[PDB]
């Protein structure tokens, strides 16, 4: 009984850790998925914002850059 | 008896493919997560668990850059404005 007990907890934790990660990628929010459509698609998901946040830092180094040198313009 | 010998057999391939397709989906999300790549022991609660607090993590990080950004470009054009303002005096 305890052992059942164990084993049942077990599988509804996944589930629900299932359901969370579903409830958080975009492309899943409100759809009917798999578990490895669940899977693939936070997969994709998380290497996508990954890089995208590479974009966004590479976009705020340029802005620095270009700050910096109209500040010195408005100096001169 | 012996179609249920098929069956079994049969379903218990099936069963196999599909597990051996689901865990290369939980290691490829598993390798996505820093904290977890490579570990081959990592429990499917824990990949499951870790991704969607990972996912919260991006997130925030892109709200911190986006708003960053925004401060800079209003900066540019705040400088933008400035240089046309004295050059045109
Ligand atoms: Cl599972």
């Amino acid at each position: 009984a305890h052992h059942n007990a164990l084993e049942r907890k077990r599988r509804d934790h996944i589930k629900d850790s299932f359901h969370s990660l579903r409830d958080s990628v975009p492309s899943l929010q409100g759809e009917k998925a798999s578990r490895a459509q669940i899977l693939d698609k936070a997969t994709e998901y998380i290497q996508y914002m990954r890089r995208k946040n590479h974009t966004h830092q590479q976009d705020i180094d340029d802005l620095k850059r270009q700050n910096a040198l109209l500040e010195q313009q408005v100096r001169a | 008896h012996h179609e249920e010998n098929v069956k079994r057999r049969t379903h218990n391939v099936l069963e196999r493919q599909r597990r051996n397709e689901l865990k290369r989906s939980f290691f490829a999300l598993r390798d996505q997560i820093p904290e977890l790549e490579n570990n081959e022991k990592a429990p499917k609660v824990v990949i499951l668990k870790k991704a969607t607090a990972y996912i919260l993590s991006v997130q925030a990080e892109e709200q911190k850059l986006i708003s960053e950004e925004d401060l800079l470009r209003k900066r540019r054009e705040q400088l933008k404005h400035k240089l046309e303002q004295l050059r045109n005096s």
